């Protein structure tokens, strides 16, 4: 339940379900599990909400891990099927708060910045951040030529 | 030494740490924007007759030493790429 | 799209339909109408440049 | 700890006054004095320094000798005087290190812990930046000697404070403020590239001197660790920004757009002032 908790471990879904599906089983306790698990009711909706965070978890990181990914290799590296993610995907768009870009056409889809519409702190980053690290390594070079130069 | 320490001190950047270059050209052209409509709508009111009245209210309108010094400064900054960089 | 506008021009092959425009450029819009009233007064001031010459 | 100060040149002019002291005197020819510090915030603070009287010789390089009247009760004289003003660290020249350095760390500290000690010069010409800080913590080494002080680097600052070069950039008189797009930048320019890359001719010239005859950055490997923050771009043999091909035009792009027609409308201001101007003046002949 720790190893779920970051980046859940890119896994596949039954795999956790053998994992929790023996917690039914285990046990004179069985109310926790029938309370989430063991329920033909509210329990196997919080079945699909594990299905829920599943999906929606490899939404969570991978929207940070994406530049360019195919349709349905996705689709099925999302530990379901390819034309479900349909509305596998139309959930997570009435989700609403992740901007993102798909093609049906090529496959190709994507999910990155609105576009690229302010080129500046790639300037800023390399010249300002690297290079003034970089002015700081005359700082702190001559601060470890002195290191160096204790015994020299 | 200490004229050494004024302009290197006293004023801002030890000059390894100089070379803000665009969002100063956003808030900059936001003021030659500005600065511009208000050069515009002042001199329409010139002498525009031929009256021998000598009186002037001063304002001196002209703007023309911000343009100059902040767009030499943002070309020459926009030259940092080519110049740093190799 | 015709008659109105939320400016989504036709984006037939993407997929997103992308919504976009920079409205504030009108730092340009506001020089060229400048320009025109600049010279209206330049020509204005031509008739006293002429005139009062020969 | 230490990590950034705040220091005034009445520091700077007591270094000065007493290399004027022992000048033309000269005899030890170096100025070793105690370091005053108002001790407000992390960062800290300078307003007063005296000059201790003090030797250093040269065999064993460890005899050396404050005047604890001088150090104590002339500090009392100041402290009645000034008690916001304490001790803080102290200075000398001869910026080359020495043995003696880790004996006066060993009672500096026990002045102030996170005490710091100042290397200055007589004449700087420099690039330039102004005289030096250290911070002295223990990090013994990968060795297993016994307690290792070795002098560690803080980056020093410069301040400022209110009234204090009231007579001095009265008599200078070349201070130039607002010219910044044809000299102030340039000299930047000159400074950071040849200065920062003949430092790294040092760089190259003295980790390839370590190659022939030398440390060869072992152990200390954060020289190539962090020539590897250096090797954030490789540039092999193409100078590999054709990726940024686009994104230069791009910055290109909008500057020089700028530049046309931010410059055609500065035409449009000089021109129309100057002929309007000149040709009312001219043409009135009296």
């Amino acid at each position: 339940l720790l190893k779920l908790f970051t980046t859940m471990e890119l896994m596949r879904w039954s795999t956790l379900v053998e994992d929790y599906g023996m917690e039914l089983r285990k046990g004179s306790l069985e109310s926790p599990a029938t309370d989430v698990f063991g329920s033909t009711e509210e329990g196997e909706k919080r079945w699909k909400d594990l299905k829920n965070r599943v999906v929606e978890h490899n939404i969570r990181i991978m929207a940070k891990y994406y530049t360019r990914i195919t349709m349905k290799r996705m689709a099925q590296l999302l530990d379901l099927s390819v034309d479900e993610s349909e509305a596998f995907l139309s959930n997570l768009v009435v989700n609403k708060t992740i901007f993102a870009k798909v093609d049906r056409l090529a496959g190709i889809i994507n999910f990155q910045r609105p576009k690229d519409p302010n080129n500046l702190l790639n300037d800023w980053s390399q010249k300002l951040n690297s290079l003034m690290s970089l002015v700081n390594k005359t700082t702190h070079l001559i601060a470890k030529e002195e290191m160096i130069h204790n015994l020299q | 030494m200490l004229l050494n320490l004024h302009k290197k001190s006293w004023m801002e950047g030890l000059t390894l740490q100089d070379y803000v270059v665009k969002e100063m050209l956003e808030l900059a052209k936001n003021y030659n924007k500005a600065v511009e409509e208000e050069d515009k709508m002042t001199p329409e009111q010139l002498a525009i007759k031929n009256v021998g009245k000598q009186d002037p209210k001063r304002h001196l309108e002209e703007h023309v030493d911000v343009l100059m010094t902040s767009n030499i400064v943002q070309c020459l900054a926009a030259m940092l790429d080519t110049v740093v960089f190799k | 799209i015709l008659d109105k506008k939320f400016h989504g021009i036709l984006d037939q092959g993407e997929g997103v339909l992308i919504i976009f425009d920079e409205p504030p450029v009108d730092k340009t819009y506001e020089a060229a109408l400048e320009t025109i009233q600049n010279m209206s007064k330049v020509v204005d001031s031509l008739y006293n440049k002429a005139k009062k010459l020969t | 700890a230490v990590q950034k100060v705040v220091v005034h040149p009445l520091v700077l002019l007591s270094v000065v006054d007493h290399f004027n002291r022992i000048g033309k005197v000269g005899n030890q020819k170096r100025v070793v004095g105690v370091l005053l510090g108002s001790w407000q915030k992390k960062v800290l603070d300078v307003s007063n320094s005296f000059a201790v009287p003090f030797d250093e010789d040269d065999k064993d390089d460890s005899v050396w000798f404050l005047d604890h009247d001088y150090l104590e009760n002339m500090y009392g004289m100041f402290k009645k005087v000034n008690a916001r003003e304490r001790i803080v660290g102290w200075y000398h020249t001869g910026p080359k290190l020495h043995k003696n350095d880790i004996a006066i760390n060993e009672l500096m500290k026990r002045y102030c812990p996170n005490s710091v000690l100042v290397i200055i010069d007589v004449k700087p010409k420099d690039l330039g930046l102004p005289t030096e800080a250290y911070i002295s913590v223990e990090e013994v080494h990968d060795d297993g000697t016994p307690t290792s002080k070795t002098f560690e680097h803080v980056t020093s600052e410069i301040g400022a404070e209110e009234a204090e070069e009231v007579g001095v950039e009265h008599l200078l008189r070349d201070i130039k403020d607002t010219t910044v797009g044809t000299l102030s930048q340039r000299i930047t320019n000159q400074v950071h590239g040849l200065k920062g890359l003949n430092s790294k001719l040092l760089d190259i010239r003295s980790y390839l001197e370590k190659v022939a005859t030398g440390k060869l950055p072992i152990n200390h490997q954060i020289i190539y660790q962090l020539q590897d923050v250096f090797n954030l771009l490789p540039d092999v043999s193409l100078q590999e920004f054709v990726k940024a091909f686009y994104l230069k035009t791009n910055d290109q792009m909008v500057v020089v757009y700028l530049a046309s027609l931010i410059r055609s409308v500065v035409a449009l201001h000089n021109l129309i002032n100057n002929k309007i101007a000149n040709r009312d003046a001219e043409k009135k002949e009296g």
